[PDB]
């Protein structure tokens, strides 16, 4: 006596279902990456230049200590 | 071929310096500043004679 009941889609329809490819760009330019790399290299070069010059001075100092102690 | 002459053990005695390497390294700069003359004389004797038996004094 009751209404026919069955598994049916809701009145209207269903919400849209996405299927298309979605790969966002999500990246920097090539120039920016290359510039960051070159700047990092230059900073490291300058720091290591100072450090190695100081190390050469220290090495000369201890070599002179040896020279003084040798006789 | 000849007999090698060597100094006697008495002539090889001296008041020894019995401080370690760290003490010597800590004092080295002032030691070479102050005691330059005898050390340089000894080295000149050493590289001119080429014989340890000739530079004991």
């Amino acid at each position: 006596a009751s209404k026919v009941k069955q598994d049916m889609p809701p009145p209207g329809g269903y919400g849209p279902i996405d299927y298309k490819r979605n790969l966002p760009r999500r990246g920097l330019s090539g120039y920016s990456m290359f510039a960051v790399g070159i700047g990092t290299l230059l900073f490291g070069y300058w720091s290591m230049m100072k450090w190695n010059r100081e190390r050469r001075r220290l090495q000369i100092e201890d070599f002179e200590a040896r020279i003084a102690l040798m006789p | 071929p000849g007999i090698v002459e060597l100094p006697t053990l008495e002539d090889l005695k001296v008041q020894e310096v019995k401080v370690s390497s760290s003490v010597l390294k800590a004092a080295a700069h002032h030691y070479g500043a102050q005691c330059d003359k005898p050390n340089k004389e000894f080295m000149l004797c050493r590289w001119e004679e080429k014989d340890p038996r000739r530079c004991l004094e």
